[PDB]
């Protein structure tokens, strides 16, 4: 079906209103929520009628072909994808994003373990913990040479409670190329940081 | 409008040794010789064949009938095991009338195109239903009543693919299933001209509810052999007949032969369990039955070739009784 | 208290087949329809079909008709979904679901944990866990579950004891065709000598269970 908006962004303490339109004497419909990584859960059937356990802030509405789910006062646990199901057909889903104050990233660095160095490869890890917003510029550099083409990064979904993110970058190299150089640094650039924070080590 | 204990009436003969007669003589009164049909003028009333306590009462009666007629040699439930004598009996469904006691009446819809759910305008009241044969079958409804006008489609919701679709024809097609004399190899013969003639009419009626769509008939999606074949009881013996040649889009004009097998192990419809019967009787076992209805399911999801596909189904015999009790309802005075 | 427990992850080559199981408990298994819905990674939910556990009747999505088969086993209250002639498209998390009641079963109140089915010619390989040691205030430490396949790898800290402040990152596919993730915890430096910290990594596809110590 046609769900809208495809992406919504609001803050705690607001009301959201997502629509679900249909095509062609039976007001029947279900609404599902999918927390990140969890299986979808049901929180509204037969148009109205909230299922037991859903709080009193969710409310369904509509009739005919246009239906609507309205969240009073968005909360942390409310950050997730929302689908509408008519019999066997389902909507495109609407990812609910939450806005919050800027947060400075807690940066940490970890060198390769000796158990790994004994294998043949070396992996340096740089962690940005609990920051807002998503985008950050992580820069890997050995001594003062910057590296490129051998550093993969990841980011977890927005934490429910504090609406923050986390980013993990991994620089992969050979044991020979590892012990060749000696200094390794991770410089980050983020709006919450006035100056680019550079946490580094030098063991090689 | 309320619920009360119905009673049954039949033309059962106290000397006939067929088992349905012997049961009906014990539980059913004689057929009322003077039936009173009373046509309510300019009155409309709601009906709902899908929430009709009459169907559940008829189910309980047919279970009592089979608990006395077709006693299994072994009855296996996941909490019980029964071994008993299983003597063969004469088996032939006779019509049964269901009547309301004092202080109650049976409303009957005389609208010839009523689909079984909603308001009926040509309402009348009777004391008993018409003659209803308790024919247990799947996929194909046999020996029922026909539509007086045109083909009627009945569903709790046609848009729900999990809801059975009961089709009622207005002109029966004859099916002759015989085991001649592998003692368990049987077959059925059915006129391909009359069957293709009937399939095209049902397809036309389905297209009225799904316009711009091609209507396709295909074989069952799966399940127990009871619902993947046309299963039925003939002379006490359980037939399982392949219906891949009937639910086809390429139906031949010649006579169609359906291969069947007579089985002794059957999955019970009365309850969750298995019932083991004795080997089949010897000789010629023949049943010429009238196909008066269909039990179909529609394939889910949206189509990519603009074709709705319908497959035979069943298994809940309450739907068989609904195919005849749709027009009835017990009301309080 | 109704519970639906599905089988473990599966890796299959194309053209092969996979059967995912879904064990029901806490209710009468034969009294409620059961549905199967799959979800490709990063996309929406896609319904495949339902099966009637009472009699065994099935209804398949027309898109998968011909290469999907639904079965049940009443004696163990288990339903099976088998998909054949696999494809890279079929890489998805497959769910079983059950309605609120028998009359209206499309309101999926109960779901399984999902069964991930990865389709690729690569074979199964267990991970290798390496510690990320920290070096007043609050420090951070974790591990590096590296070089494993397929995707599902579950990590807990101190047998599930440490949960607040834990961040397990999504897997990344390396140039070698192997996944690699990290799992970190924020812990104060006033406990890096008293409290002990162990990574509890589980790779069900290869039945690998490892406990790794993380200390400065
Ligand atoms: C749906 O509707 C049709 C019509 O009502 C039913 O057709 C009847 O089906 C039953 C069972 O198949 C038939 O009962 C059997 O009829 C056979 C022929 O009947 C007579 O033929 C000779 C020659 O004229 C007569 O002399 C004699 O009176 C026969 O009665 C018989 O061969 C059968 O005989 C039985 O003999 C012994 C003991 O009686 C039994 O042990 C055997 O099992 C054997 O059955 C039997 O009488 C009935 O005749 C059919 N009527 C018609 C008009 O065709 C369908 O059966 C019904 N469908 C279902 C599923 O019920
Ligand atoms: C039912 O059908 C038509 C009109 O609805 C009418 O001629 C007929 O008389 C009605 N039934 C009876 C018993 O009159
Ligand atoms: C029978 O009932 C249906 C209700 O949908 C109605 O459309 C139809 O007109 C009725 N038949 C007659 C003769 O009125
Ligand atoms: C039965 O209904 C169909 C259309 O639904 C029609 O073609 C056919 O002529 C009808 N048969 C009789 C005997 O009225
Ligand atoms: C179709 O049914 C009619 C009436 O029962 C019958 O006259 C006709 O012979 C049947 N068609 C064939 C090919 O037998
Ligand atoms: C399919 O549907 C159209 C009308 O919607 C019809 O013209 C066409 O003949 C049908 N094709 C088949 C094979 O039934
Ligand atoms: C029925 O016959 C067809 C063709 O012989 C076959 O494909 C199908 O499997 C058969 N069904 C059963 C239950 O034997
Ligand atoms: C009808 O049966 C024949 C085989 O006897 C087959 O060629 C044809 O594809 C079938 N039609 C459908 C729609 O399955
Ligand atoms: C009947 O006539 C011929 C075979 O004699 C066949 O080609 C045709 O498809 C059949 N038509 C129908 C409507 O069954
Ligand atoms: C079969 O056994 C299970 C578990 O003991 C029980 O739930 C069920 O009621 C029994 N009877 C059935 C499935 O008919
Ligand atoms: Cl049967
Ligand atoms: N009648
Ligand atoms: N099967
Ligand atoms: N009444
Ligand atoms: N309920
Ligand atoms: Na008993
Ligand atoms: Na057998
Ligand atoms: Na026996
Ligand atoms: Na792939």
């Amino acid at each position: 079906m046609s769900q809208s908006p495809s992406s919504l962004a609001v803050s705690v303490g607001e009301k959201v209103t997502m629509s679900c339109k249909s095509s062609q004497q039976k007001n029947y419909l279900a609404w599902y929520q999918q927390k990140p990584g969890q299986s979808p859960k049901l929180l509204i059937y037969w148009a109205s009628t909230r299922e037991s356990g859903v709080p009193d802030r969710f409310t369904g509405s509509g009739s005919g072909t246009d239906f609507t789910l309205t969240i009073s006062s968005v909360k942390a646990e409310d950050l997730a994808v929302y689908y509408c199901q008519q019999y066997e057909t389902l909507g495109s889903g609407t990812k609910l994003e939450i806005k919050r104050t800027v947060a400075a990233p807690s940066v940490f660095i970890f060198p390769p373990s000796d158990e790994q160095l004994k294998s043949g490869t070396a992996s340096v890890v740089c962690l940005l913990n609990n920051f807002y917003p998503r985008e950050a510029k992580v820069q890997w550099k050995v001594d003062n040479a910057l590296q490129s083409g051998n550093s993969q990064e990841s980011v977890t979904e927005q934490d429910s409670k504090d609406s923050t993110y986390s980013l993990s970058s991994t620089l992969t190299l050979s044991k020979a190329d590892y012990e060749k150089h000696k200094v390794y640094a991770c410089e980050v650039t983020h709006q919450g940081l006035s100056s680019p924070v550079t946490k580094s080590f030098n063991r090689g | 409008e309320a619920k009360t204990t119905l009673f049954c009436a039949s033309d059962a003969k106290a000397y006939e040794k067929e088992c349905h007669n012997v049961w009906a003589t014990h539980a059913c009164v004689p057929t009322d010789p003077n039936p009173q049909e009373v046509v309510l003028e300019n009155v409309t009333e709601n009906f709902n064949m899908w929430k009709n306590d009459m169907v559940d009462q008829m189910q309980e009666d047919v279970i009592s009938i089979w608990d006395q007629c077709l006693k299994p040699c072994v009855k296996l439930t996941n909490t019980s095991t029964l071994t008993q004598a299983c003597p063969k009996v004469t088996f032939d469904p006779i019509p049964i009338h269901y009547c309301a006691p004092a202080g109650y009446a049976i409303l009957k819809c005389n609208n010839k195109t009523f689909n079984g759910k909603g308001p009926c305008n040509n309402v009348s009241t009777v004391q008993c239903t018409h003659g209803i044969k308790p024919v247990v079958s799947t996929q194909l409804l046999l020996n029922g009543s026909l539509a007086e006008e045109e083909i009627v489609i009945r569903s709790k919701n046609l848009r729900d693919n999990a809801k059975i679709i009961i089709v009622q024809l207005n002109k029966s097609v004859e099916i002759v299933c015989t085991r001649p004399n592998d003692i368990r190899q049987a077959y059925c013969n059915i006129s391909g001209r009359n069957w293709s003639e009937a399939v095209n009419q049902v397809k036309k009626k389905l297209k009225e509810h799904f316009p711009h769509k091609n209507i396709s008939f295909q074989s069952s999606s799966g399940g127990d052999l009871e619902i993947t074949t046309h299963s039925f009881n003939c002379g006490g013996e359980f037939f399982y007949c392949n219906t891949s040649g009937l639910f086809n889009d390429t139906i031949s004009n010649a006579t169609i032969m359906l291969p069947c097998r007579i089985k002794q192990i059957i999955n019970m419809w009365q309850e969750v369990g298995k019932a083991i019967y004795a080997p089949p009787i010897k000789g010629n076992i023949t049943c010429k039955s009238d196909i008066t209805g269909l039990l179909l399911l529609r394939d889910g999801c949206d189509t990519t070739d603009n074709t709705e596909i319908f497959r035979p189904s069943g298994g809940d015999m309450r739907d068989n009784w609904r195919s005849e009790l749709y027009k009835y309802k017990v009301v309080e005075i | 208290q109704v519970q639906l427990v599905q089988s473990g992850a599966e890796v299959k080559k194309p053209g092969a087949s996979v059967k995912v199981s879904c064990k029901a408990s806490g209710y009468t298994f034969t009294g409620y329809y059961i549905h199967w819905v799959r979800q490709a990674p990063g996309q929406g939910l896609e319904w495949m079909g339902w099966i009637n556990p009472n009699r065994g009747g099935t209804n398949y999505c027309q898109k998968f008709q011909g290469r999907v088969t639904m079965t049940r086993d009443t004696s163990i209250s288990t339903a099976y979904m088998e998909l054949s002639r696999l494809r890279s498209d079929d890489t998805a998390v497959y769910y079983c679901a059950r309605g609120i009641n028998s009359d209206y079963t499309w309101d999926f109140q109960h779901w399984g944990q999902g069964t991930l089915v990865t389709v690729s010619s690569a074979s199964t390989k267990g991970p290798s866990v390496f510690p990320l040691a920290p070096s007043g205030g609050t420090a951070a430490l974790g591990c590096l579950v590296k070089d494993y396949f397929p995707e599902p790898v579950t990590v807990s800290w101190n047998s599930g004891a440490l949960t607040s402040g834990v961040h397990t990152f999504p897997a990344v596919l390396q140039s070698s065709g192997l996944y690699s993730l990290s799992s970190v915890v924020t812990v104060p430096s006033s406990s890096l000598g008293t409290q002990t910290y162990i990574c509890n990594v589980n790779h069900k596809p290869s039945n690998t269970k490892v406990d790794k110590r993380v200390e400065p």
